[PDB]
């Protein structure tokens, strides 16, 4: 789910716009 | 009437060189974006 | 029949202007009968070409009007072409869209020539509309700073002595300090080979050295010339200005030892800021620790106001007056080492092929033009607080206070100014009102500027990097209050001198 | 409640396939399990409350883009 | 002596001419329409905008 | 790791390819895998 | 009895931006021994004045993560290729006592 | 400094090649740069720079300068037509004079 | 129509303000 | 996808919000025009086969 | 400006005992000012 | 003498427009007469409102200074030239080039459409002309016999259909299905920069810094001349009423009769603030579609609009 989360277009970021939930989040 | 030289107008104005009664526009920047078309297309 | 890329647009741009020339009077306004002598207007043309990049006034002595007018209405387009083209690169290369090498340089060469212009023809306004500072502000500059240096019993600065204690102390400071650029010993050329030699021989004979100081010091009053080159920063540029190195070395021991006694004797107060105590985080830290530490200071109770405003001041280094500036540092140096700055202010500074006379402003690139800005900043500091504040700040001259302390909690709360910092030029000062002082403070500002249409709310600038819950909210009353703080601090200082 | 009633539909169908389906009407209204008068219940405003202040919230929003 | 050697940029494209149609302004239209009093009323209707704008 | 006469145009400037040519050397079992995307496989020469 | 929280100005990461740009642009001529260390004066230079206005400001740490990455991407397209797998992260953060390169990093955070 | 012989090698380079060619000129010369030669042509060795005595007026005019811009000798001196070394070491000489 | 071949002012409120700092 | 395209509001003060189940993107493509302002160039897709 | 008595009486003298100047008073096809003060910014703008 | 010439009221200046950044060489007024469009040597197409002057759109496309456009009748489409060497074909539904005919190679100096068909005509500084096909982008004849630049370039419908006049001071009659020259006409002394076609009398006058001349069609007969404007001239534009406009590139514009050849008003506008006296000169000329408003594009970027005034009788303005 793109959730308001992560990139547009994860193309020119020198990353590959990989998005995880913060797995400490409580 | 000591003129800091940021001001310093030499250049008479428009008003003073055309005179009174002709217009003056000054348009830098334009309206109608680039996307909208001049010519309108039929639907 | 090939295309007009990207590498034939300037030599294309001039076959076209010189065979539109061509055309265009050397055989449609001639009358020249024998052949019409084309190939030499378009040298004229060439000329005048160069002549207007170098701010050169070009004027062939007899040549008739018609081409006179010719010649000079297509440098005009050329000018018109190339400066347009300066403009475009500049944005492309400020936002970042160009990597290509050689437009970058061309851009630092286009913007130095234009900068040079500009400048010269600053200094010809100069001497022809006059000092732009009456003569009625440069005596109450001149009366406030002897009433500053007499309240706090100033000891002027001597004349570095003959067989003084500390000159190779300061000496051996001063080429460590020449050295620290030649750091890596590089390729560097022969300018900097020669200045090496000179530092090192300076170094071995210690006293050859400062024999030579001080009679240049004493006797010298017309310099060399200095080059002048800008670093580009991709954003901005920056001047960097080189001078020759026996005048580096005169002028690196001058800074040395004006920096030594001028804090000996106590000369700057302790908000002017770049200062030796702390680093630029630490000052941070203690900006905030001194508002949290100002009494009542978050109470809301009776409907106070703390208004925090900072600013720069905007053309300090360029407005400095070389005459003004000489009385005013006369009242703080020997009448020998007051000449000696300000007549080394007054050179000839060159470019590539450009040459022109500084007469107004200051060349940053010496080395005691530190001494000079933080010592203008100071006259302009009292200009802004005054000297009864100013003198509460800085504290009994028997007992100065430290950097953002008062003696007493009466003097401190005596005052709408509670704290003031001026960073080289730049202005952070801290206000804390009543709602008496606030409600008159704004009355006066309304009665000269009225805002009746609520427009006030429209100019205010905020941060918008803190989230809306977080940024500045802009009530009438508080955006009232804070352009009228502003109103009434860029009042103070005449627009002579410096404004904001 | 109408108030979760929301993408209910989509929530379901996605997690099961499309393999079940919902359809829905209004029933009847109900008690809401707020207190809709105390003020030492104060709103964490983006948090969702949870059952003792639906109604205090309830209200608090509701008037606040209306009420005043 | 027509040479094979060709173009990319020459390929066929853009065979249709689009024709200016009845809306736009067809030569039909120029054919009838009075100028001078619509040019007229639309100076007019500027000069009454930019006084009401100021 | 490794503790006049004057030089032409392109001798006093053009970087150093030496260093460069190490760090390949050194680094090379790496830089030199098999397991690659794309790429046409070749024979050095003897 | 009050907070200061701390963010790094926008004029200070864009002036950061432009080192690191004017970095690259002038390395055509050094080797990637002297890309990576003046890499590294600058990215110590700006850590050890913020300190940690760089933790509060999510726009830096992009910032950082699309510099660094820059300058590494300049160092492949030195030698040959940018294959991901020719050049591992060992090759540029190894200290250069064991032969790498000595890449200090800040870009392999979690944003 | 400067020798009969070099100042001479330089005022024959000059007047051939022409006054902005500084670097060829310095080639010429051994030991000699083209900050060097531009500066000496520009005091020294150009013709235009006059090596007479004070008119009466001109030395009035200097004085009413050096007390008009105090130190800046760059910008006096054209206004009077000698360089600055020479206004300097002239107006020094006045003041001592009628010391 | 022949072709050739190609190839201070100072205010006068110096005065007053000079002296009127002296003064 | 490449993006096709590329201040304040009121309906977005959080004040006047009650998140009881939050929003997310399969809700927005469900049903594009009631879950997203300026849905352009959208195809409203249902089933309930 | 009313700021003390230096600048008072300063002014009071200057008007008085100051009178007009003498050195810098006097020293303060076609002709070519305007290519001049064209290709050059240090010069008095004619465009005529 | 002859008869004697009709009054014309005269024409006074009531616009002056300022948008350019540098010589405005090109102006051209819609079918309908919504606006005009000016191409300058900036290097943009700005398109203007022409009831209030206000700038609706500026388009960047061309490299160097465009030095002609002109507007299709027949088509949507807006036609630029430049001095790139390319002709380039706008289309003004989506404001995007979508055509491009390349070909010449020096600048191309100027740009007609065919009322009838669609073909295009430029004149460039090879000294040569070309008839493109303007759906095929293809040359379907190359007019050449000049020995110069072909400053200016003019089609109708009638015979010749094709006037060129050129820097070699001569004019050429063309035929257009055969491509090439029928008639020569050398009575000019400088180079010719401006030709005109009269709306509704088969005739044609042809300017230049001796004087302008007008001749009869088909086979250019002398008619006579006429005199007074002594400038290099940049402009002949003619009216439906016998107006006939010569602006020059001093800076200088006359008004005539375009019947008996009689130069009844001469105008001398001043340039724009910040520009020199000889940076006054003016490049194109057009009267608008209701022979109303007569637009000017100047040497000091600057589009001076004048207006027929509406308070001078034969009284007021005697005709000599």
């Amino acid at each position: 789910m793109y959730n308001g989360i992560g990139l547009p277009t994860p193309r020119g970021s020198g990353t590959n716009g990989y998005v995880q939930r913060n797995l400490s989040l409580v | 009437e000591v003129v800091l030289h940021e001001d310093k107008k030499y250049y008479p104005t428009a008003e003073e060189v055309y005179g009174p009664e002709v217009e003056t526009i000054v348009q830098e920047e334009d309206t109608q974006p680039l996307t909208e078309p001049i010519i309108k297309p039929v639907k | 029949a090939k295309t007009v890329t990207k590498q034939r647009v300037e030599s294309h741009f001039d076959l076209e202007l010189r065979a539109a020339v061509m055309h265009d009077i050397l055989d449609m306004m001639p009358e020249g009968i024998k052949q019409n002598k084309a190939r030499t207007i378009l040298q004229h043309l060439s000329e005048a070409w160069r002549c207007w990049k170098a701010n050169i006034p070009w004027k062939v002595p007899g040549l008739p009007t018609p081409i006179e007018n010719m010649i000079l209405r297509y440098v005009k387009a050329k000018a018109d072409w190339w400066t347009n083209t300066a403009h475009y690169n500049r944005e492309r290369i400020r936002r970042g869209a160009t990597v290509d090498k050689t437009v970058c340089k061309k851009n630092l060469g286009r913007l130095t020539r234009l900068y040079l212009k500009a400048e010269q023809e600053r200094q010809h306004n100069y001497l022809k509309d006059g000092p732009y500072i009456t003569a009625e502000e440069a005596v109450a500059v001149y009366t406030t700073t002897v009433h500053w240096l007499e309240s706090r019993r100033f000891s002027p600065i001597p004349f570095p002595p003959l067989s003084y204690k500390h000159d190779t102390k300061l000496l051996i400071l001063a080429l460590e300090r020449l050295k620290e650029a030649y750091s890596v010993k590089s390729r560097l050329n022969q300018s900097q080979r020669e200045e090496l030699g000179l530092i090192e021989q300076a170094y071995d004979n210690p006293h050859e050295a400062l024999s030579r100081i001080k009679r240049h010091l004493l006797t010298q009053r017309a310099f060399k010339e200095v080059g002048i080159e800008f670093m580009d920063l991709y954003s901005h540029l920056v001047p960097v200005y080189d001078v020759e190195p026996l005048e580096k070395i005169t002028d690196a021991y001058l800074d040395q030892y004006l920096w030594y006694e001028a804090d000996k004797r106590r000369l700057f107060p302790p908000w002017i800021k770049p200062a030796d105590t702390e680093p630029p985080p630490l000052l941070v830290y203690k900006w905030c620790q001194g508002i949290n530490n100002l009494q009542d200071v978050w109470e809301t109770s009776e409907g106070e106001c703390n208004v925090m405003l900072e600013s720069r001041f905007e053309k300090m280094y360029e407005k400095i007056d070389l005459t003004l500036l000489n009385r005013l540092l006369r009242l703080i140096v020997d009448h020998n080492i007051a000449d000696y700055m300000t007549a080394k202010n007054n050179v000839v500074i060159n470019y590539k092929d450009m040459n022109h006379t500084n007469s107004y402003g200051i060349i940053r690139g010496l080395q005691f033009a530190s001494f000079i800005v933080q010592y203008y900043g100071l006259v302009m500091d009292l200009l802004v607080l005054g000297l009864h504040r100013a003198s509460e700040m800085a504290g009994p001259p028997q007992m100065p206070n430290d950097f953002l302390s008062f003696q007493d909690i009466a003097t401190e709360a005596a005052h709408p100014i509670r704290l003031f910092c001026r960073y080289i030029d730049r202005i952070h000062i801290f206000f804390r009102f009543t709602a008496d002082e606030a409600r008159d403070l704004i009355q006066r500002y309304l009665t000269e500027h009225p805002d009746p249409n609520n427009e006030n709310i429209v100019g205010y600038n905020n941060k918008k990097c803190w989230p809306r819950d977080a940024r500045m909210r802009l009530m009438k009353h508080d955006v009232n209050l804070g352009r009228a703080v502003f109103w009434d601090i860029k009042n103070r200082l005449p627009r002579s001198v410096t404004t904001v | 409640p109408a108030i979760d009633s929301f993408g209910f539909e989509t929530d379901l169908r996605t997690h099961t396939q499309g393999q079940a389906f919902s359809l829905s009407v209004f029933h009847h209204w109900q008690i809401v399990p707020g207190d809709p008068l105390d003020k030492s219940i104060v709103i964490r405003p983006l948090e969702p409350q949870p059952a003792p202040h639906l109604a205090r919230e309830f209200m608090i929003k509701t008037r606040r883009r209306k009420g005043l | 002596q027509l040479s094979k050697q060709y173009s990319s940029r020459d390929l066929p494209s853009h065979t249709k001419i689009k024709y200016r149609q009845t809306t736009q302004d067809a030569p039909e239209e120029v054919r009838n329409r009075d100028f001078r009093r619509e040019l007229e009323e639309r100076e007019r209707a500027a000069a009454r905008e930019k006084n009401r704008d100021r | 790791w490794e503790k006049w006469k004057k030089l032409t145009n392109a001798q006093r400037s053009g970087l150093n390819q030496i260093p460069n040519r190490r760090f390949t050397l050194w680094w090379s079992p790496t830089i030199n895998r098999a397991n690659v995307y794309v790429g046409f496989q070749v024979q050095l020469d003897l | 009895t009050a907070q200061c929280f701390l963010r790094v100005d926008d004029e200070s990461m864009q002036r950061f931006h432009n080192r690191v740009r004017q970095i690259l642009m002038a390395s055509g001529s050094t080797t990637f021994t002297k890309i990576v260390n003046k890499w590294n004066t600058a990215l110590i230079g700006l850590m050890t004045y913020f300190r940690e206005a760089v933790v509060n400001t999510q726009e830096l740490l992009d910032l950082l993560v699309k510099c660094e990455n820059k300058i590494q991407t300049r160092i492949k397209i030195g030698l040959n290729s940018k294959m991901p797998s020719r050049f591992p992260p060992v090759v540029f953060y190894t200290p250069k006592e064991l032969g790498g390169l000595g890449m200090l990093s800040m870009g392999h955070v979690l944003i | 400094v400067w020798r009969n012989t070099e100042d001479e090698i330089l005022k024959a380079a000059v007047m051939k090649y022409g006054k902005n060619q500084w670097s060829r000129i310095a080639s010429l010369l051994h030991r000699k740069s083209a900050k060097q030669c531009k500066a000496r042509w520009y005091e020294w060795l150009d013709p235009s720079i006059k090596k007479t005595e004070w008119s009466r007026e001109e030395e009035e005019k200097l004085l009413h300068l050096a007390k008009l811009m105090p130190t800046q000798w760059r910008t006096i001196a054209p206004i009077i037509g000698r360089t600055a070394a020479q206004c300097l070491e002239h107006y020094e000489f006045l003041l001592d004079k009628a010391a | 129509w022949k072709i050739p071949p190609c190839i201070v002012h100072i205010n006068e409120n110096f005065a007053k303000l000079a002296e009127a700092l002296y003064i | 996808f490449e993006p096709l395209v590329r201040d304040w509001n009121e309906f977005n003060d959080i004040n006047k919000i009650i998140i009881r189940q939050p929003i997310r993107t399969e809700y927005k493509i469900a049903f594009p025009y009631l879950y997203n302002n300026l849905p352009h160039h959208v195809h409203l897709t249902w089933y309930h086969t | 400006k009313n700021t003390n008595a230096e600048t008072r009486e300063t002014l009071q003298e200057l008007y008085k005992e100051f009178k007009g100047d003498e050195i810098l008073a006097a020293t303060m096809y076609s002709t070519g000012k305007v290519s001049a003060s064209f290709t050059s910014t240090a010069m008095v703008p004619e465009t005529t | 003498t002859m008869p004697k010439p009709q009054w014309h009221p005269p024409w006074k200046l009531y616009r002056v427009i300022s948008g350019h950044l540098g010589w405005v060489r090109c102006i051209a007024v819609e079918p309908g007469n919504q606006w005009f469009v000016t191409g300058s040597a900036d290097r943009t197409i700005k398109i203007w409102d022409l009831a209030s002057g206000k700038l609706k759109l500026s388009l960047t496309g061309h490299i160097s200074t465009v030095r002609g456009v002109i507007v299709s009748t027949r088509s949507p489409y807006l036609f630029s030239c430049g001095e790139d060497k390319q002709v380039k074909c706008w289309d003004l539904e989506y404001n995007k080039v979508i055509r491009h005919y390349h070909g010449h190679l020096s600048a191309v100096y100027g740009l007609d459409l065919h009322p009838t068909i669609d073909v295009l005509v430029t004149c460039s500084r090879d000294s040569t002309a070309r008839i493109w096909d303007v759906r095929t982008k293809a040359s379907v004849h190359t007019l050449s016999g000049h020995t110069n630049a072909v400053a200016t370039v003019r089609c109708q419908a009638a015979e010749p259909q094709i006037i060129t006049g050129s820097h070699d001071t001569t004019i050429r009659l063309w035929d257009l299905v055969a491509g090439k020259t029928r008639v020569t006409l050398t009575n000019h002394k400088k180079s010719v920069r401006a030709v005109v076609l009269h709306p509704r009398h088969y005739t044609f006058a042809s300017g230049s810094p001796d004087n302008i001349k007008q001749w009869k069609f088909p086979d250019g007969s002398f008619i006579q001349n006429l005199s007074g404007h002594n400038a290099i001239i940049n402009t002949l534009t003619v009216n439906s009423d016998g107006v006939l406009v010569s602006g020059a590139d001093n800076g200088t514009m006359h008004l005539w009769d375009w019947r008996t050849g009689y130069n009844f008003q001469r105008v001398h506008a001043a340039v724009q603030p910040g520009s020199l006296d000889s940076e006054s000169g003016i490049f194109a000329c057009a009267f608008d579609q209701s022979e109303s408003r007569l637009l000017t594009a100047e040497a000091d970027k600057t589009i001076k609009v004048y207006r027929e005034d509406d308070t001078a009788t034969e009284e007021t303005h005697p005709v000599s």
